[PDB]
């Protein structure tokens, strides 16, 4: 049998930083 | 599909006559001058604007070899399979020159290889770049290959691929003249009544795209076939002596295999108007409010306020040409202010209903967000929807909480919201077709830059009704829920109603009706209608709600 | 410039600072003028700051990028400063380019302790882009605001925004030029326009008030047409703004800049 | 499955007759005029509202090739697998035309490609767009294909995908008539359903199915009796709560009760009687009185008699320190009350929530008031939402809050002075089982919530030492 190179997916799921706002 | 199947785009068909037809059908001219006229055209615009139908209409019109390619169809499983499918497309076009490649939804496979980081995705982009270079260098100088691509997101394309399209054609939302032509092409193989006026249909579909107008024709066709369905349900009911809709499904199910013929009908202009209301355009799926049921019959007196709103908003919406001749911009900004309960929201929900335009209502500080730039982005997105669905009415209820005056102590999260509205109302980008209404009790708390001509230049004062004004309001309130008319004048003109707003009169009627129920119960344990004695009961237990009218009259 | 009436002083400053060096940079290079300008237009609202910055963007025939206040702000940590850096990358690559910041006090607030840390990074990003290590030659920056004192003092220095041009309320003579400009670009003659613009009821009117005065005159024309049309159609026209219609507008329109000295400082 | 298995959607069942049945079964008429009637229908609404069952019931009632597809069933592992699964679904329908495609949970695969940066996910959206266009273009005139789809969050769909559905149907929360029909549709093959319908506000079609199963299951522990459903209803909760506090739980407060029997309780039990006389209910009632007088208890009694849900807010609990979060919490209370109609919204300590919008009130304290002003405009009338205020400082509330049509009517909850104390203590003791004369002298000793805490505190001494009169004097010296 021949072994083949296949393209697949990934999960990744990076986490991003955020900026907030405050009251007086 | 054919050229007739695409309508409302005359500039686009004019450009494409020398950018798609000439390279393909003018091969002899290019060879005489020894010039390789291989072109790349990128169609883009809102979804449903006839980008795919335009490509296939041109493909059948020109009559050259056509290679329609859908972007996801290229992707394969193994490593080199995906890139070889692209390589096969461009090699086939070179072998079939002159040819026209249509890459539909190219943004699916030609996304930015910077952000879309992978191994196959980067090689797919590099294969299209290599492919689009072979066509303009391997063709034998007499036959040209034109690449047509369509995408809803031209900004998602990789700049190396977007730059390879010499022509970008933007197919925006159709205008009134274009919408009429689209309807005629859609209603071309159908049978119509001579009463149908396409000008009326075009003017009653403000934010409709070519796909939305198709649904109107689709809904109108089913409207004309309703008479052959109700008559068919009557036939089913003749054999069988659970609700009404469930009976219809079961009766048709019980027959199913029965074969009947539908007599041919003609779509009536009345059916078209019904179809327009049923069809919700794709631009109004999100972000738009429902048209209020309030009408001018719900508003008593306020003739001075009604005249200003009719001239400033209702007028130009219904007669844009009349107001354009005198030189009035199709955009108004109105600030309604006064003591609470005097009919600001009521008179603003009647303008939105009696103008037949689109309506978006903002409930005070509804657009504010805790994240940086999200509060301002909502405001910018608000005017994008209101512009694509023009004419549109933006109602800012209790607006003083959304645009406070930029003092030296207003912080910066709320000061940036004001500056966003300053540019949206009157900046560089056009906002014609957007009519803004603001209602507030504290107009002095609104920034002065907001209250200037071009943003909210017209201020209308809605104050406490006068003695003769309360007579009109009380009759209006009473007639909408059903004493006579002579006693209503006596009750309204009573000095115990001094200082009563329009809300207090509604409270007076509610209090007078409660006394009726108490009277009925006493006259029951020993047809409820409010009597004059009931009114006098409520004339003592009801006090005005605006205790200090001077707090709102001076602003 | 045909849409802009009066403002001859402002027009001359903007031609020497932006339109001049763009069209013939060879002449301005010999005397030693860098191909980059920073202009801060400020004054009371409605007096023509955005209007005059749209004529410069159009008369200079250069590339144009317009920023609507705090349009570049993003919720993520680095994405708001990245937008500013990307803004000057496109402008530099397509020089000459005009960057217009409308209502700029919301993008460069004065840096204090009470200022948000996220909004202080955008100010410092613009400080380096306008005048830092890299060069911004061929980039001309125009800022328009009502509160020049709320802009960071480092932004308002030569090399970033060198010159401040005050666009204030028109004078009595200037209101005649503005009213004629607004009228002739939207279609009474000119003798009546001088009387309307010089009327004492037009005291304190800005450019937006004169445009509002003309709109109130057109609405008075339509009311007159409406009433007369019914009388001459049931019992028995041309919508044109007459001098009697201007009288109704003068008694209806009030000035909008109620405290001119609040912005004149 | 059958049509009878789905009920309460009479509007939906009649709209789909001209949109699903006609393009498929009545395709002979379309060929005569030469009109491709390829239609797309999207069904959206709250979870468990019969979206899945409605598609299957209509599938068998037409008699065409039905292709039931779920979105997770097409997602693959390799690159081209996921797109080819969707492509095969649309290619099969064209060959099987007329056909009825049903893409259940379509939001799983048809999400926005803006946020979704994944390559496969973007190509999934582009594959559905290409598939629906082939149906519109590559089918015979006499054979039309109708695409059905269901999603809990239609706004999550891509706008390009969503525009391809000409019809959107909002199968929202069932009403009293709808829930009555739903009960009659599940128990038909096995009783006053009006009482059952009104005693279960906020229940969905799936929740009403558990109640039917609970009653059937409880009927086999020993024909189903009516009393079994009442027990079964309380067993299954919807996926807020009707109070169990009756007016028997409330001592005295007769004048207060009379006003509420006409302002709130009145136009709920008999909506038509108050509709004929033109009594449009306002937003609600402001209860003002000293603390500890059972103002919260009174509101719970009103909801219990009216058989409406109860939501309570403690006041400053909503005050967030972020910009738009304090107002969003208020706007979220009225969003849940709309889905729980009829419901009663109770604002305890509302003086610190909506003060007067003075010339000096900062800005954060004024956005909350303007949030309630715009939210009380969709309260009462014909919505089922009722708002009850509660404050010991009624003059510290903004005037616009207390105008007619808003919380305008003020009711004073009186402090127990002489005989109210006696009535309260007897009521409290009736739920913890001495006579009644002993219970009088305890309450006659020289507020309202103190007695409730006194009774249970006095019960602690009994446990330390059956409740006797001599155990109350010791507790009177340690309860304040
Ligand atoms: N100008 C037009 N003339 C006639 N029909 C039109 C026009 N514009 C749109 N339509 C009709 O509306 C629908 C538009 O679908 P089409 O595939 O052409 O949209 P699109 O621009 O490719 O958008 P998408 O990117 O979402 O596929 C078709 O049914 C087409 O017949
Ligand atoms: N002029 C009027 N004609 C008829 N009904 C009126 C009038 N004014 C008030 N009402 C009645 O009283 C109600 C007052 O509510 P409305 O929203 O109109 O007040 P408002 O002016 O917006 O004040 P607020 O600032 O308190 O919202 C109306 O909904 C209507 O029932
Ligand atoms: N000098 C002028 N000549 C002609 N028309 C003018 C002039 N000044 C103002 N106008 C008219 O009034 C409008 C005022 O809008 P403009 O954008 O110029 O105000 P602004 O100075 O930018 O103030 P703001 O700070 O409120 O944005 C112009 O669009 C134009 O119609
Ligand atoms: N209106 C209704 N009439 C009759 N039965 C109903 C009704 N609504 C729901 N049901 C029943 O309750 C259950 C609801 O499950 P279903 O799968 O139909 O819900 P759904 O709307 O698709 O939501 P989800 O996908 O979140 O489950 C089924 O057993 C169905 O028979
Ligand atoms: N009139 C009354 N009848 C019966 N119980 C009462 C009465 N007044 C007060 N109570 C008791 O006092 C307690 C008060 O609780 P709650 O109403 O939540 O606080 P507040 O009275 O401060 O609003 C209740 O648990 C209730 O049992
Ligand atoms: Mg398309
Ligand atoms: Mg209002
Ligand atoms: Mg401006
Ligand atoms: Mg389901």
């Amino acid at each position: 049998l021949l072994l083949l190179l296949l393209l697949l997916l990934l999960l990744l799921l990076l986490l991003l930083l955020l900026l907030l706002l405050l009251l007086l | 599909m054919s050229i007739l199947d695409i309508a409302g785009v005359d500039d686009t068909l004019q450009r494409l006559l020398k950018e798609v037809w000439f390279p393909l059908r003018g091969g002899e001219a290019c060879e005489k001058m020894g010039y390789r006229y291989d072109n790349g055209v990128l169609l883009h615009g809102p979804s449903g604007c006839g980008k795919t139908t335009l490509a296939h209409a041109i493909a059948g019109s020109i009559g050259v070899a056509f290679i329609p390619v859908s972007a996801p169809s290229v992707i394969g499983g193994t490593s080199g399979e995906s890139e070889k499918n692209i390589r096969d497309v461009f090699d086939e076009a070179i072998r079939l020159a002159p040819c026209l490649i249509f890459l539909d939804q190219i943004d699916a496979i030609a996304g930015r290889r910077e952000s879309a980081n992978k191994g196959m995705e980067s090689r797919i982009v590099a294969e299209i770049m290599n492919g689009m270079d072979r066509i303009r260098q391997n063709t034998p100088l007499g036959k040209n290959v034109v690449v047509l691509a369509a995408t809803n997101r031209p900004e998602f394309l990789d700049p190396a691929i977007r730059r390879r399209f010499s022509v970008e054609i933007d197919m925006g939302m159709p205008s009134e003249r274009a919408r009429e032509q689209i309807l005629r092409s859609l209603t071309r193989d159908l049978s119509l009544a001579d009463d149908i006026n396409f000008k009326e249909l075009a003017k009653m579909t403000p934010g409709y795209v070519g796909s939305d107008l198709q649904y109107v024709v689709k809904a109108a066709v089913s409207e004309s076939f309703q008479a052959n369905i109700d008559s068919l349900l009557a036939q089913a009911r003749a054999k069988h002596p659970v609700s009404q809709p469930q009976r219809d499904w079961l009766l048709l199910e019980a027959h199913r295999d029965e074969e009947v013929s539908w007599p041919s009908t003609k779509i009536t202009m009345e059916q078209f108007r019904k179809a327009v209301s049923l069809v919700q355009p794709a631009s109004k799926r999100e972000g738009f409010s429902t048209i209020p049921d309030t009408t001018w019959s719900h508003v008593g007196a306020l003739e001075d306020v009604r005249k200003k709103l009719e001239m400033s908003i209702i007028g130009p919406i219904k007669n844009p040409e009349l107001f354009t001749r005198v030189g009035i911009k199709p955009a108004a900004g109105i600030l309604l202010w006064g003591p609470p309960g005097c009919g600001k929201t009521l008179v603003a929900k009647a303008v939105a209903n009696e103008s037949k335009a689109n309506f978006i209502s903002i409930k005070g500080p509804e657009l504010l967000n805790k994240y940086v730039g999200e509060s301002e982005r909502a405001v910018r997105q608000l005017f994008s929807r209101a512009k694509s669905s023009a004419p549109c009415i933006l109602f800012f209820d209790q607006m003083d909480a959304l645009v406070p005056r930029r003092d030296d102590s207003l912080s910066d999260a709320s000061a940036r919201v004001v500056n966003t509205l300053l540019t949206e109302l009157d900046g560089v980008g056009d906002r014609s077709g957007i009519y803004v209404i603001g209602a507030t009790n504290r107009p002095d708390m609104i920034d002065e830059a907001i209250r200037r001509p071009g943003r909210l230049g017209t201020s209308i004062y809605v104050g406490l009704p006068s003695a003769e004004d309360r007579v009109k309001i009380l009759k209006t309130l009473y007639r909408n829920t059903v004493t006579t008319d002579a006693d209503l004048e006596k009750v309204a003109l009573d000095l115990r109603c001094t200082g009563f707003s329009g809300a207090d009169l509604g409270n007076l009627m509610q209090a007078a009706a409660q006394a009726c129920l108490e009277r009925v119960y006493t006259q029951r344990q020993q047809e409820p209608v409010i009597t004059m004695e009931d009114w006098e009961k409520a004339l003592n237990e009801v006090k005005p709600s605006v205790k200090d009218p001077e707090k709102y009259m001076h602003s | 410039w045909s849409h802009v009436g009066a403002l001859e002083d402002v027009r001359k400053k903007l031609e020497m600072s932006i339109i001049g060096p763009i069209k013939n940079p060879e002449l301005f290079t010999r005397v030693g003028i860098k191909p980059a300008a920073g202009i801060l237009l400020w004054g009371p609202p409605g007096c023509g700051k955005t209007l005059v910055a749209k004529a410069v963007a159009n008369e200079s025939k250069a590339n144009f990028i317009s920023i609507k206040g705090p349009e570049l702000l993003n919720k993520y940590v680095g994405e708001s400063e990245r937008a500013v850096r990307q803004l000057f990358s496109r402008a530099k690559s397509s020089a000459p380019c005009i960057l217009f910041f409308d209502q700029m006090d919301a993008l460069v607030p004065r840096r204090d302790d009470s200022l948000s840390d996220a909004s202080a990074r955008v100010v410092n990003t613009l400080l380096t882009e306008l005048d830092g290590v890299g060069d911004r030659s061929g980039i001309y920056v125009i800022g328009a605001t009502n509160r020049p004192d709320m802009i960071d003092e480092a932004i308002r220095r030569p090399g970033r925004l060198g010159t401040s041009i005050y666009v204030g309320l028109p004078s009595a003579e200037d209101r005649v030029k503005i009213l004629k400009t607004l009228y002739r670009n939207t279609v009474t003659t000119d003798a009546d326009l001088e009387k309307v613009a010089l009327d004492l009821r037009c005291t304190g009117f800005s450019g937006a008030d004169l445009g509002n005065l003309m709109q109130a005159a057109a609405q008075a024309c339509l009311e007159r047409v409406y009433t007369q049309r019914q009388q001459k159609r049931k019992e028995g026209i041309e919508p044109v703004i007459t001098m009697e219609d201007w009288e109704k507008a003068l008694n209806e329109v009030k000035p909008s800049v109620k405290d001119p000295e609040k912005y004149m400082h």
